[PDB]
């Protein structure tokens, strides 16, 4: 049980992990709406620091067009919560979070394991 | 105890042995520290008092786990964690840093075993005695 | 009953040692107190008694895992569980923090080693005795 | 306070001896040096006093890895980690160095048995006293 | 925590299993841009000296032409930082990095696991 | 160290008996040179001197690893790795070199064994005194 | 300085007893003969000093590695790689020879126990001495 041990160790964790000068961030856009007329703008951002952990690089290949994209995914923890479509700003590169994955046996779950995917293509 | 400047004293030197204790509030070292003066005799130092103060102090909170309590925790103090790992993220194993066969219980830490070897410098760890009159 | 303030010094004194205990309600506390206090002398220490009963009261309440939760300690105090994970989430494992060689009961816990050091300071660990007449 | 331009001696010769420690701070150095002093004698050497000084607080800092980062260490001097590994990325185990045989903890790093031999060629191992009359 | 050891162990561990016979070069091409006509070169090459090891060979099977060509996989240091097209010359003959895979949790990636692919076809 | 030639005889002996010196800067070299002829006595020797100064120079550098810090190393001096290894691409598992039961601490590097051998062959091992008048 | 033709006939020899040593420089082997000659004795043996030298000087060189490779040596004398693979080419484990059970250094190299077994056969291995008037 007692799972704020296992929160605590998460985060010691995660922690152990992580290097204190990548720049992070955490865009979380909402609240869209169209006119009577049908076409605007969401004009909001919401963009939060953030660190963590990121393993298992991959490279994304089309159709040999020669792209160069790349996608990962990160260990995380357990404040402000990851949602499934916000966006994770790294080293100037953005991606999108395709998929959670909170590392869960209850509610309030104590990381989160997300899959990105670079923007564009 | 006997003023507020040789408090402060041991609290600082504590904190300039052991850099991390900075961020640590300063009323647990209070407390720690003016249970530690218990057992010191300035009889004997009069003159390093406060180092070795200092250095019971940090043995004695670092003895196996005491001052490994913050605001939160839980009773973990019967039982030591030996290893933990995400499924498939990452994992870590720990250990105890020193075994203790001697059992004299103060040579526990580096602090103890340097607190002892100054006891025998300042004044030597024998006992001899007689029956009087 | 022994006094009361000196008992709240006692349950405080022992708070602020070990952050951990304040979420454990109150009266809990104050069992455990009252029992240990069936321990300790009063005219071998009669400075630090409350030093010294907090520890003893912490070194029982810490000895095996004596002190529990309130309901959420499932009814086995026997068994303990050396690890466990769950399928593809997470995992851990345990182990014993001390490893006692003599079997006194008293170097088993660091509160019962800080206790026994500051008994045998204050006034010994010698009964040496004789018939009288 | 011992003198200042042997002090700055000492400091100098520990760090050209050990140059991973040009990147601590001074400071932290200082106090190390002017705690370590309270153990060595001045007559006894008279001509190497720099380099026993120097010697003795290079033992007294690598001990159990009581030196440690100032603000990067966590509050964990009571454990130590043996392994640990990322998933698909890299891993790595420890283990103990020295593995000391006499619970002397003079005879525990290179640094304290330097010393050692130090002091044996100069003055010796030796407590030879009768009482006085 | 400390990934200056990681980066130690990990530049001794590549300087074990390599050869410092084997002639091995780094190209990069940069900075190119048309003509008002729509039509120009890039008049750059920089080659840059690189060493490192390579494991696993793999031939190239097309249709059965009989084209004979190979690829591999390497391992590189932290040094003259490796992009996602650059040329690597390999004893007289050139492959692309189809593929950068550096080994990293940290800024400034410890090491690379680039895969090679042969030129041409 | 009483001049300069026999310095130098003793960093170019250093240096073609194990040529791995010849890379490193020499002022290093110099400081282990003049703290390691500290234990070695001309009138014994007083014609291998360069030779013993070299030997005893080596051994002391390579007792357990004090030379291994070059002008960038972390404080590993605490710990010892045992394996690294990526992920899936190479791995690499270490150990010690020689097993040292005995504890004389001389029987730790080769170049010990053979100043000790040295040392009995130009005057034994022995030390035999009286008391005198 | 020995004889010339005796320094080139003791080399000659070894390069004739291990063929592998063809390829080191003939410097080197100068320089370790020179070393090694500091050690065997003349009246003991009288007719084979080449062949007690170079067994000497050879069990000096391979007594633990002492002689390394000229650069492709790294600058680690205290650690051992005791196995080593790439992921899908090839594996490679590692081990000791002897494993001596007297620590007499002597009994340490097959070198070594040829030179004692023509000591003991030659001269002896013994030293009765009485005092002189």
């Amino acid at each position: 049980m007692n799972y704020s041990q296992i929160e605590r160790m998460a985060r010691k964790g995660v922690a152990f992990f992580t290097d204190p000068s990548r720049p992070m961030n955490l865009i979380k856009q909402g609240e869209y709406g169209y006119d009577e007329n049908g076409f605007e703008i969401p004009p909001m951002e919401q963009v939060i620091p953030i660190s963590g952990a990121t393993r298992r690089p991959n490279a994304r290949e089309i159709d040999g067009e020669t792209i160069r994209a790349s996608d990962i995914l990160g260990i995380f923890n357990n404040d402000h919560e990851i949602n499934e479509g916000d966006y994770i700003e790294i080293d100037g590169i953005r991606h999108v979070v395709v998929d959670a994955r909170p590392v869960q046996a209850s509610l309030e779950p104590v990381a989160y394991r997300p899959v990105l995917r670079r923007v564009s293509v | 105890i006997m003023n507020q400047e040789t408090l402060i004293a041991a609290v600082e030197q504590m904190r300039k042995l052991v850099p991390a204790l900075r961020k640590v509030p300063d009323e647990t070292l209070y407390a720690w520290v003016e249970m530690a003066e218990l057992f010191v005799c300035q009889k004997t130092f009069k003159d390093a008092y406060v180092k070795a103060i200092a250095l019971y102090a940090l043995h004695l909170a670092f003895l196996d786990g005491a001052l490994k309590g913050e605001d939160e925790d839980l009773e973990s103090y019967s039982r030591r964690v030996t290893s933990f790992s995400l499924s498939g993220e990452f994992s870590q194993t720990f250990g105890e840093v020193t075994k203790n066969q001697s059992g004299n219980m103060m040579l526990s830490t580096p602090w103890g075993k340097m607190f002892e070897q100054l006891k025998a410098r300042r004044r030597g760890r024998f006992a001899l005695m007689t029956g009087l009159r």
